[PDB]
């Protein structure tokens, strides 16, 4: 499974 | 002696349940989730505690809060948010280091073979 994160990249 | 609610004063919120795998497993998690399912099967997600956001594969674990989307092909639940971040409280209440080490350290989930042939 894949950090989600996101926010701002 | 500073306690608080954390510790002390009864019902903090007032009635409301701060949900509960035995009760919220399998049902409630299939429903989160939907019809699309990894390898592994929803109610495994629903043992460690994870609560999809009302869509398939992305969802967040309890007190951890641990966002896990684009699953592996041969993983588990447990396997997933423990290994990422071994420091999910909610887990220690589910089976305790126990199953924390099952996992960091040899191969968790997954029977069905019962002694592995
Ligand atoms: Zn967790």
């Amino acid at each position: 499974a894949v950090p989600i994160a996101q926010k701002s990249e | 002696m500073s306690d608080a609610v954390s510790s002390d004063r009864n019902f903090p919120n007032s009635t409301n349940l701060p949900r509960n795998p035995s009760m919220a497993d399998y049902e409630a998690r299939i429903f989160t989730f939907g019809t699309w399912i990894y390898s592994v099967n929803k109610e495994q997600l629903a043992r460690a505690g994870f609560y999809a956001l009302g869509e398939g594969d992305k969802v967040k674990c309890f007190h951890c809060g641990g966002g896990l989307t684009d699953w592996k092909p041969s993983e588990d639940p447990w396997e997933q948010h423990a290994k990422w971040y071994p420091g999910c409280k909610y887990l220690l209440e589910q089976k305790g280091q126990e199953y924390i080490n099952n996992i960091h350290l040899t191969h968790s989930l997954e029977e069905c073979l019962v002694r592995t042939t």
